[PDB]
């Protein structure tokens, strides 16, 4: 179990950490979040009263670093930051629990949702995406824009997301044009899976990384991100079938830890049917089909 | 972004572009079977390809061994459309290469795009236009060709014949498709109308007839009427 101490609350906030969320009142006496599962990433995300857009947040692992949480009133946002002195952050946090001035993650323990969600995520590959390695957590906000968008302005505040296009030369081998695009097993797995990725589990957490980027921070580019590398899957006649059965878990627990009232904006109608209906791959995703029709039949 | 009655006089700037119909690349006659099934027998069919400003028509001939043994062939002919299509772009001096291409039929723009790939700076178009260009085959040279070859084979034509010399691509690409618009409502009337008088004949290089340009009023006149008898009569006007 580790903690995240805040240094102080200045503002009225929501803060969020993983699925769960809390109201925070301008100068209440809030020091922290404790007993968070090691072992996982986690993300913890504010929402100031004031300005309801931006959404920001900070993606992390404890294993890497004692982290912890200040108010920058020039920046105008909690920012995260690393404690390097080892003996200084444990005095800091078992004074404000002894003090109980700490929430606890509040883990159900019949609950792997987090863990679903985040089964494939590894932090090192989150770094690769928000490429500022001074940090070894990594900000995410409403407003960035990933690399695919920016061909479509700084580089520093980029989502680097593998950039998937399905009429391109990366895509479609020269004479198989037609048999490329219409089952792109060939730019899935050479391209993809062996070439850049290497394997399915880096896939998948690029995807599941994706759609909580959506979720906590509506990151529109992270919603196509995550359709797009949902698509190439389910347009390939040849997956592997160990692929198939896991992605329908990661849909399923995708579409259940979604707001019932965002379903809008982050759920693109002809991805879905067409990966439920129409793909190769209409057959293979029996639990996240179910889901749907039953949860968002309006969609289809 | 899509072709309309908007921006209609682009079509006769000086960039290069291309129409291409593909209506004609897969067809079929349709008949019974021993036992009593239905089934379908192709013919050779053609790729439309028309520089609108010059007349400069590519007819690339589809012949039906293209099809043997093959699924989905309704599908398939959109896919030989655009390969055919970027064959002939690739074929071309740099210097004579589209600048745009535009599809009469919106399902062909996906195969074009992902043939087209090499050629990222040709843009390819669709049109809200109802262009007639399906009846290209009620021109009778053109149906001729097409039907009597017995191997691929691409065909060079003007579709304009000699107009150019006395009129505009405008006023060409109007009289055309006024044309073939008359000849895809009525043929049998529509080939009445331009054949009736035997003294005006068709010179062995050209697809229509060596009208004067008084004659030309008369049969525009004709083909204008036609097409408007045959609308009342559609819709019981």
């Amino acid at each position: 179990m580790n903690t995240v101490p805040f240094t102080s609350a200045p503002i009225e906030v929501t803060i969020g950490i993983d699925q769960y969320s809390f109201n925070v009142k301008e100068n209440q006496p809030f020091h922290g979040i404790k007993d968070i599962p090691i072992g996982h990433v986690h993300v913890i995300h504010f929402q100031h009263a004031d300005n309801s857009s931006m959404r920001y947040g900070y993606w992390f692992d404890c294993r890497m670093g004692n982290f912890y949480i200040q108010y920058d009133p020039k920046d105008g946002l909690y920012k995260m930051m690393e404690e390097r002195d080892g003996a200084k952050f444990e005095n800091i946090v078992h004074n404000f629990k002894e003090r109980q001035m700490m929430v606890s993650y509040p883990k159900i323990d019949e609950d792997d949702t987090w863990y679903n969600l985040t089964e494939f995520v590894q932090m090192d590959k989150i770094r690769k995406i928000v490429r500022k390695d001074e940090n070894q957590f990594s900000y995410v906000d409403s407003s960035m824009t990933t690399v695919q968008e920016n061909e479509l302005s700084d580089p520093a505040h980029s989502l680097n997301y593998t950039v998937i296009n399905f009429k391109s030369r990366e895509a479609i081998r020269p004479g198989h044009e037609m048999e490329d695009f219409l089952d792109k097993s060939y730019y899935l797995n050479t391209v993809m899976l062996q070439g850049i990725f290497k394997n399915s589990s880096n896939y998948f957490g690029e995807l599941q990384f994706a759609f909580l980027n959506a979720m906590f921070f509506g990151n529109y580019g992270s919603s196509l991100q995550w359709h797009a590398m949902i698509e190439l899957i389910c347009s390939s006649a040849t997956v592997p079938k160990h692929m198939l059965d896991k992605l329908d878990e990661i849909l399923y627990y995708q579409i259940k830890t979604l707001p019932e009232q965002y379903s809008d904006i982050l759920l693109n109608e002809r991805v879905w049917n067409i990966c439920l209906y129409s793909s190769f791959q209409k057959n293979s995703l029996h639990n996240t089909e179910k889901i749907m029709e039953n949860k968002y039949p309006e969609l289809l | 972004g899509a072709m309309n009655s908007s921006n209609y006089a682009e079509l006769f700037n000086n960039d290069i572009k291309l129409f291409v119909d593909d209506t004609n690349v897969y067809r079929v006659t349709v008949h019974k079977t021993f036992e009593g099934n239905v089934a379908t027998k192709a013919i050779n069919g053609c790729i439309f390809t028309l520089n609108p400003k010059t007349g400069h028509l590519f007819l690339k001939i589809i012949h039906t061994s293209v099809w043997a043994g093959q699924k989905r062939l309704s599908q398939l002919a959109k896919w030989k459309t655009a390969e055919e299509v970027s064959a002939l772009v690739r074929s071309l001096p740099k210097e004579e290469q589209p600048k745009q291409i535009i599809v009469t039929r919106k399902a062909m723009l996906d195969p074009l795009e992902v043939h087209m790939l090499d050629f990222p700076n040709i843009a390819i178009r669709p049109t809200e236009l109802r262009l007639p260009f399906s009846a290209a085959m009620s021109i009778d040279k053109l149906s001729d060709v097409v039907m009597k070859a017995t191997e691929p084979q691409m065909v060079l034509f003007n579709i304009y014949d000699d107009w150019l010399d006395r009129i505009s691509s405008y006023t060409a690409f109007s009289r055309l498709t006024l044309l073939l618009r008359a000849l895809k409502t009525n043929e049998e009337s529509a080939k009445m109308i331009l054949l009736s008088d035997p003294t005006i004949t068709i010179k062995s290089y050209h697809l229509w007839p060596s009208f004067t340009d008084e004659q030309w009023i008369t049969i525009e006149s004709q083909m204008r009427d036609l097409i408007l008898t045959e609308y009342g009569r559609k819709y019981n006007v």
